[PDB]
RNA sequence: CUAACACGUGCGCGAGUCGGGGGCUCGCACGAAAGCCGCCGUGGCGCAAUGAAGGUGAAGGCCGGCG
RNA sequence: UAGUAGCUGGUUCCCUCCAAAGUUUCCCUCAGGAUAGCUGGCGCUCUCGCCCGCAGUUUUAUCCGGUAAAGCGAAU
RNA sequence: AGCCGGGCGUGGAAUGCGAGUGCCUAGUGGGCCACUUUUGGUAAGCAGAACUGGCGCUGCGGGAUGAACCGAACGCCGGGU
RNA sequence: GGGGAGUUUGACUGGGGCGGUACACCUGUCAAACGGUAACGCAGGUGUCCUAAGGCGAGCUCAGGGAGGACAGAAACCUCCCGUGGAGCAGAAGGGCAAAAGCUCGCUUGAUCUUGAUUUUCAGUACGAAUACAGACCGUGAAAGCGGGGCCUCACGAUCCUUCUGACCUUUUGGGUUUUAAGCAGGAGGUGUCAGAAAAGUUACCACAGGGAUAACUGGCUUGUGGCGGCCAAGCGUUCAUAGCGACGUCGCUUUUUGAUCCUUCGAUGUCGGCUCUUCCUAUCAUUGUGAAGCAGAAUUCACCAAGCGUUGGAUUGUUC
RNA sequence: GUCUACGGCCAUACCACCCUGAACGCGCCCGAUCUCGUCUGAUCUCGGAAGCUAAGCAGGGUCGGGCCUGGUUAGUACUUGGAUGGGAGACCGCCUGGGAAUACCGGGUGCUGUAGGCUU
């Protein structure tokens, strides 16, 4: 059977990208994580302290505790037929703010603003994101040039 | 052929009391009629609770009843409980209450009558208030039974304050291996 | 491994870091009147032969050796047990090694 | 074998308990006999206290 | 089938509950039943837990009197 | 002494409803058990005749990867 | 960071559907087959895995025959397709 | 003190046994781009080592190469230049690392005391290992800081018993003092079959409950091996590739050899040969009819239709051969 | 236009050679009493201001290497789902969707934050 080591099969997952080894850029250290941010997990092999287990690599969780160097986050893990929301502590290098939430936040601010506006105007405005509707009817103008014929080319071997 | 599942097709709720006595069944007849020919849902709740079993109709204590009726806004309303009103001895001052219950302890009934309240039974309650206006529907603590201390997450498992099943309490009964860091492990 | 004979470390009684004299802990002589021993001879006496098991399948060639620490402060002189990882050869404060010499 | 959850029990029926069983089917007859003896002694000691 | 335990259900009473052992009932067809005891509740279970043990043992919140 | 048997054989009426597993971990464990998983029964708390949630699905965003392919005039 | 008090309902993608929760619990813990992926093997109706569906637990029309293939899953009947 | 008694004599497992450990662990792959994922699959490693190879701080830069300098050279030491790591970091492998995680010095013992939480296998239980904290005592540095072992992934052990350490600790039972003993908490002494019995064989004198979950026949699938047959045409055949052969290749057929497997049979299908007797196949030895020869005749080759009819008597061996 | 101090993103910023640098600045540079450290004031530390853009540094150049970004390769390779499709097989075609990577050919060669200067 296999081995139950903590880092089995991570030679590519925890490795560094090509031509990106060396000193960790300081912007990663200079970011602020508060209680309740949605955050992504991406193990970085450069630092070995507080490295998350390989099964949380690429997972997104919620911050619930902030500490000197690390952050505690609640993340869902599918174990057999059930999902457990378990909390793990990850050092700040292996973490990154999720941009999936800021889009929704900006949308909230923007449609709240356009709801506050036009409230006095009384006009109607659409807020829900409708799915891509079918294309409407239109005209395709030929400019006096007729469409050119397309025919299959004859078979002839290359190799 | 239809792509459906029949596991949860049949609902398990009670249609009628499992009991066989005749007085409760007469009450059930009356409240069945009331529930189906009145739009008030108090009758529906009362009939449903009449259907229930003994362990689902826990007794309500006098202290609980006075505590829940002393709350603001609910003065001079009738306290309705489908269970048994038992006396509480650790309460001296008892006000006058208008109680309705299936059965009341003798000492509790004496206490209420001495205090000046009146005891009602669900029949006379129907006559007084068919739709049940001015009623405070109470119930005893359902989780009061001691069997619930044995339920839930199993003992000998981290962060589980569940009572084990032990034939006798003492220092020689389930205290050594799973309960101490000194002997094996501590959960 | 090599361990020095003196170590400045925490002392429980003093509640502060103090110098400690360290030695190697060796098992004491088994008292004949321990409860377990007394029960053992009471059970073994008579007929029926051997009762408790005798271990034979030895497997480990080493053992964790324990350092006995003693606070050098004459008033305190408290003692504590400290153990570290297994080792085949072990010595106390011998031939402090130096680098870059003739092999 | 243990089931899911329950109490560990130590029934003391590992001997030949079925040979030494004390049924109490003579309890009413014993009570009747003790009574009869009681009244017989009470009659025997004519004016003396029955209790003793 | 007996005993033990767990849980679910039905009934009585309910911070209590239970005579199973004994006794009183002119012993005796049924009746070896049934009724009663209450200063026969000894006692069991419950009402308090925790600690190895010595042991300890289950709210407090506002104003006037020397922020 | 009706000795024990994780092993063979047998295990008695009808209809109705629901309906599996041969997988995880531990065991002198491998023809067996315990434990999760899968099943049934008993319920209970609410709900509609504005709104709550949920989904073996899609959409819109946003991250995660080193297989198929490809490369050796790029590292090994 | 926690507290209070106050104001905002166009319920902020599509589709579908009542949901949550608690006890007690039997049987099972020999599996097999197929498209695709795949390891050992010259290979096998061989041995070993992943996903899904089946057989086992399942009858029916077709493949003459048939545990698994194709269609389709079942109360007792009449008509139609 | 096998005269006699009681008992034991692991598991896995292409039958069992011998072999091996796939039995507790770790790296890469298998593994199908989350995770997980099998086989006695593949390549390997572990039961240690370290007073520093732990912890800080400072200063330097490695492997290799080129050009120079008395002995001196291919290689001894010095200097300059190039040098993205091609070196080193204890060990297997993988990841990671350049004013460092490497090399050299300075000072030290965070490898110390203590309560909780979390991750890894997972049942989401332990052990082991690890991660963030928090509370004291410290080390180092000017300091920010860093450090409660080794850059990360592995290097280890329940109950019962014994032993040591701790408190002006509790009990030692009618009261008191002192020895003793028992407790409470933390380490150590094991169980490598590594969630942990105290354990040698033989039976052809054997027994029981079972098993076609499993071997020894046949029969099935397979056809490597055996047997037989093709295509190509290097060469042999004095000359001439193909009268007759045919190298180096390559495609098949058969189940009269052996393997491989374990589907049927273990509440039994009588398990080698020979004797006797019948029938069938053709991949034809002879005979009938043919065609080709390196066929003058004779003899003998190769091929075709073809199984109608024949295919013996003996020595040796249980033999089949 | 540009520099210095501290930086962010870390080659569009690197590497090789060549040309030009007004002012400030950054440097090279001059010495070792003190602070400090070496075999050596070479480095480090300290005290200065005779000279110089020679070098570093900045800007620019190269049908430059590299790097970054496009086209081609290419709807090719591969691939989700489907068929009582083909083929003895090996494999291949089609339907429904997604869709690469070399060679080869183009373009570009650091943006920018805070504070403080020079261009009087
Ligand atoms: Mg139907
Ligand atoms: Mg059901
Ligand atoms: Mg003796
Ligand atoms: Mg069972
Ligand atoms: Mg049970
Ligand atoms: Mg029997
Ligand atoms: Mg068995
Ligand atoms: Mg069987
Ligand atoms: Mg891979
Ligand atoms: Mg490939
Ligand atoms: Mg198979
Ligand atoms: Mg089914
Ligand atoms: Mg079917
Ligand atoms: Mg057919
Ligand atoms: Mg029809
Ligand atoms: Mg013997
Ligand atoms: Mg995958
Ligand atoms: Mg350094
Ligand atoms: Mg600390
Ligand atoms: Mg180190
Ligand atoms: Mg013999
Ligand atoms: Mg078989
Ligand atoms: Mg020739
Ligand atoms: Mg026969
Ligand atoms: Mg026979
Ligand atoms: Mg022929
Ligand atoms: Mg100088
Ligand atoms: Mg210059
Ligand atoms: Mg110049
Ligand atoms: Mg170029
Ligand atoms: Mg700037
Ligand atoms: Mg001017
Ligand atoms: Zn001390």
């Amino acid at each position: 059977t296999n081995t139950k080591g903590k880092r089995r099969g991570t030679r590519y997952m925890f490795s560094r990208p090509f031509r990106k080894h060396g000193v960790v850029p300081l912007a990663t250290y200079m970011r602020i994580y508060k209680k309740g941010d949605i955050v992504d997990i991406k193990g970085m092999g450069t630092v070995q302290k507080g490295m998350p287990h390989k099964c949380y690599h690429g997972k997104t969780g919620r911050v619930y505790n902030v500490t000197q160097h690390a952050v505690g986050i609640v993340v869902n893990k599918q174990v057999k037929g059930k999902i457990l929301a378990k909390r793990i502590n990850v050092r700040i290098e292996h973490i990154k703010h999720s941009k999936s939430r800021d889009s929704f936040l900006k949308r909230v601010k923007e449609n709240d603003q356009k709801k506050k506006e036009a409230k006095e105007k009384g006009t109607w405005v659409q807020l829900k994101r409708q799915p891509a509707p079918p294309r409407e009817a239109h005209f395709v103008r030929t400019n006096g040039k007729e469409p050119e014929l397309l025919e299959p080319i004859p078979y002839e071997f290359m190799a | 052929g239809v792509d459906i599942r029949h596991n949860k097709d049949r609902k398990v709720r009670r249609k009628e009391p499992k009991s066989q006595d005749i007085y409760l069944r007469l009450l059930v007849k009356l409240y069945r009629f009331l529930a189906r020919r009145t739009n008030s849902t108090f009758n529906q709740v009362v009939l449903k609770r009449l259907f229930m079993s003994r362990t689902n109709r826990p007794p309500l204590s006098l202290s609980r009843m006075i505590r829940k009726m002393k709350l603001p806004g609910r003065e001079n309303k009738t306290a309705v409980v489908v269970g048994t009103v038992t006396d509480d001895v650790r309460v001296q001052e008892v006000p006058k209450l208008k109680v309705c219950a299936l059965r009341v302890t003798s000492r509790a009934r004496s206490r209420i009558l001495k205090a000046g309240g009146k005891i009602l039974t669900f029949d006379q309650l129907a006559l007084d208030s068919p739709k049940g206006r001015g009623t405070v529907l109470l119930s005893g603590p359902r989780k009061g039974r001691e069997v619930y201390r044995h339920f839930g997450k199993a003992p000998g498992t981290p962060h589980s304050h569940t009572k084990p099943y032990v034939r006798s309490k003492g220092r020689k009964f389930e205290r050594a291996r799973g309960r101490r860091a000194s002997r094996g492990y501590k959960n | 491994v090599n361990v020095p004979k003196t170590r400045r470390t925490f002392c429980k009684k003093c509640g502060k870091h103090q110098p400690h004299k360290v030695t190697q802990y060796k098992k004491g002589k088994d008292s004949l009147y321990a409860q377990g021993k007394r029960r053992y001879d009471r059970k073994q006496s008579g007929y029926g032969g051997q009762t408790k098991p005798i271990f034979r399948k030895k497997a480990k060639t080493t053992k964790k050796i324990v350092l006995r620490l003693e606070c050098v402060e004459p008033n305190c002189r408290s003692k504590r047990m400290l153990a570290i990882k297994r080792c085949k050869h072990f010595e106390l404060g011998g031939d402090k090694k130096r680098k870059g010499q003739v092999i | 074998a243990p089931s899911r959850n329950g109490m560990i029990l130590k029934p003391h029926f590992h001997k030949d308990w079925q040979r030494r069983v004390a049924t109490w089917f003579n309890q009413p007859a014993r009570k009747i006999r003790r009574r009869k003896a009681r009244q017989a002694r009470a009659r025997r000691i004519a004016p003396r206290p029955a209790a003793g």
